[PDB]
This record gives structure tokens, C-alpha cells and sequence, in this order.
């Protein structure tokens, strides 16, 4: 009967080479993160977060399993990143988040969201690692 | 059982 | 001894409507150059190269007859360099730059135009061609 | 009866930009414990340790006045045990446990932030404390 | 509409509470950088030891500099409590920190200014010199105006 509310925030920040690279044609590099909105381990309670890039990247579907949370690439184009995030206790579904990622402005360029990971009626286990 | 790693980069 | 030649060049892009899930490509687009008049260049002109972004395989596409148009899918936009060369190595190639363009802008949307279309204006100017080239241009 | 001493502790760290020659040391960093507002922790607190890594020369670093900070270079995370030993010598010991941060996030550097911060709040509770203790936290 | 403000006790003495200690922790020095002909850039200052605001019961503060200075009494009367000069040499500043209660005595802290780099930090990427101390403002007995505006 009680739910625990995880502040985080998302996006991703990204820089201008100045010119299209000549060997592949980029433009940008960037980094895709999720991290909690105050410092905490999220370790304690996540298990992994996978961010899922476009089918033009190799190994499209990248895990991180340990913090930071974060990806850093090269690219050229705008596109959805899926980003998913598993949990300690299998019993805990995994939230899924969408980021557009963005290389150019509505210095650096940065796109951030809040969003709140939300546990109802968390299993005992759970209740006990978001406490920590 | 009483002592912890430590760790470099990458 | 001054002969004008109007050409339109740029591109056209329709959405499939969802990313498709092999290769994640949004877009079908065709990039082109023709003459505006209802009229036939290959007389005079050599080829056409069309250099597209690096991701493509052989980037550096090149069309000898017409229609001066190269036709792919992708998913984003990026810069085109098109060189159209002459009959006549006297007269120099012209270079022409074009931004690929594949999202419909706000306003076009909202009049519900359907396709995306980023159309460029050109003349190419012969002065005091060459008999062979002034030959070709007629 | 019941008193609370909040805090905060953990370490900041800043890349030398460069691997050092001489021991390959990479990052200075000071490791620390703090009152959580601007005030005195020295009135009940006699001492508190830095347990280091075992690579350090000795690595048991005790400070016993203001401020409790530990300044160091290295290359390596390693966890530090910090212990904080009170002036009525019966109230028992206080430990705590700190993963020191050096790495930098690709996303603070495309940021630009200079250095690497990592710190934790707690409260130390005093349940209870003999006279001379409900005296030393209270001034 | 109608509301009220705050009760506050009458007939409350205000001299000194004579059982009490109050303690706050500053952090004073400079910092400074290499580039008329003068030499190094740098800043002296004073700050609280974790985040506060001390022009609560902080007046003024003031940094006395080298008599080959200019109006060599720097006053500073809000954060960010710094002095900011340019020179070619080091010397011993006199900072003086003055309370909201005129019945307080100031406080005296000295510094010797450092501009050069030593060589461990030569190696290492710093390009600012930083030399920076940890002190205690102690007030023993506080007026109870000092008590108040200390809490």
C-alpha cells in the first residue's frame, strides 16, 4: 500500500565537430545519460539500462550496467533513442523512456528532461534497496 | 573477505 | 554568342509513414536536375555527378543520360554536392550545392501538402562558346 | 533526550590532464566529512579516521581538529572507511563507507565542469547522551 | 485581511549570554595567475566554511594591502567577500572582519599572499596558484544581538 517516487533526469548533450568528418561523413559528437536528479547509487536498485540507438549503429542495442549511465557516440542525424531501464528485483517491470536525441539548438547543445521513476506496492526487497 | 579492489579507467 | 540554359536541381521526399525496421530509413527521396523547359541536355552536357553523404555505398554517383535523377531512402538530411560536366572540356563544370531536404516544414504541413519538395533555381551561361560547344547548345 | 547532527561527506577530485611520470598518478582528490550548516562539529567530535587503500603509504589517515579532510593523488576508485570517534569515549564510534569518484561522466566533460564531486547527507543520532556529551552538542 | 507577524518576548535581557560558545568556520587566501608591467593577477577573499550567509552578522570586512598599493584599505561590505589586484611580489595581508554588533570586537586574520607556483603543481595541469587556510570565528559569551543574528 505505499509508493516510492525516483526523481531522475535524461537527455543527452552534444558538440559540433565545426565540419563533416571526411572518413564517415559526422558531424557531432554525443552522449546519451540518465542520472538521478541528486546524487544517489542507483546501482542499489538498478540492474541495467539499455539504450537503444538507430539501425544505422553497430551493436545498436548498448547496456550500461554500472553508473554513470551514459553513451557517447558519433553521429550525423536526429533520431528516437529507446532507453530502458531493468531493475535489481526482476518483479520490478523496466521502465522505458524516449528521447529525441538533438544535435542542433532549438557552446554545447543539451536536452534534458525530469521524469520520476514511480514503484507501487514495490516488493519488500525493492522497498528496501530504494531506502539505502 | 576483508579487503576491496580498486580500480583504474576504461 | 551568349547562350542561356534554365535548370531547376534539388529533391523530392516522401514519408513512409513509420521508420522502417531493418535499416531504420523514414524516407524515400530523389534528387535531380533538369532543364526547366521541356528540353534535352545530353547533347551538351557530359555527365552529372551527384556525391552524397558518406554513409551511402559509392557516394560519388554519376548519371550520363537522362533523367539526371538518383532516387534512395535514408533518414536524415545532409549536404549535396552536384558537378554537371560538358560535352566541350573548354567549357568548365558547374558545381551546385543542395541540402537533401526530407522534413515537410510546419506551414507546408498545415496547408496538407503531401510530398517535401526543396526546388533550386539556375542558369547556365555559354559566353562566346566554342563552334562545337555552340553547335551543341543548338 | 534525542539529538541529531546532520552531515554530509564523500570527496571532490580534478584531472591533472595528464598521467604524472613519476608514480602515474592522474587526479588530486580531498575526501571529507562536514557539518550539514556553517558550525562546529570539533566540540563533540574527537577524531576522524580515512581508511585508504592499501596502495597508500599509510593508509590509516586520522585527523584530529577541523576541518576533517583528506587530500591525496592517484589513479584509482577505491572505497574509503571513515570513522568518527566521539569526546565521551563510551558513545560508540560512527562509520561510514564512501566510493571515491575520479572519473569524470563524458556528459559533465562535454559540459565543461572542472571537477568531480560526490557527496552523501546522513545524521549522526545521539540517543540518550551522558551529560558532558548533551552539553559538547548543544553550545 | 488580517494576520499577525511575530511574538517575541518582552523584558529579555541583552547583554551577554554567559554559557554559551559560538563557532563559525571560514576559509580565507587567494588565488592567483600569471599573465604597466605588473606580473600576476590575483584575488584574496573570505568565505564561510560551508555555504551561509554571513553579511547576516558580518559588517564589513576589510583587506589592509602593501603600502605601495593605492588606497591600500580595501572594504568590502557584501558577498562575495574578495579583493582583486594585480602586483609582482608577495606580502603579508591584514584582513579584519567587523560585526552588525558594534559592541563586538573585530576579528584579525593575516595572510601571506602566494603568487608563485611550486613545482609538484608545476608538473600537474594547475594554472592557478591557490593558497587557502581553514580558521574559527569564535564567540564566547555572544550579546544576545550577536546570538541572534549568529543563528
Amino acid at each position: 500500500g505505499v509508493t516510492i517516487v525516483k526523481p531522475i533526469v535524461y537527455g543527452n548533450v552534444a558538440r559540433y565537430f565545426g565540419k563533416k568528418r571526411e572518413e564517415d561523413g559526422h558531424t557531432h559528437q554525443w552522449t546519451v545519460y540518465v542520472k538521478p536528479y541528486r546524487n544517489e547509487d542507483m546501482s542499489a536498485y538498478v540492474k541495467k539500462i539499455q539504450f537503444k540507438l538507430h539501425e544505422s549503429y553497430g551493436n545498436p542495442l548498448r547496456v550500461v550496467t554500472k553508473p554513470p549511465y551514459e553513451i557517447t557516440e558519433t553521429g550525423w542525424g536526429e533520431f528516437e533513442i529507446i532507453i530502458k531501464i531493468f531493475f535489481i528485483d526482476p518483479n520490478e517491470r523496466p521502465v522505458t523512456l524516449y528521447h529525441l536525441l538533438k544535435l542542433f539548438q532549438s557552446k554545447t547543445v543539451v536536452s534534458e528532461f525530469y521524469d520520476e521513476m514511480i514503484f507501487q506496492d514495490p516488493t519488500a526487497m525493492m522497498q528496501q534497496l530504494l531506502t539505502t | 573477505t576483508k579487503a576491496a579492489r580498486k580500480s583504474a579507467p576504461a
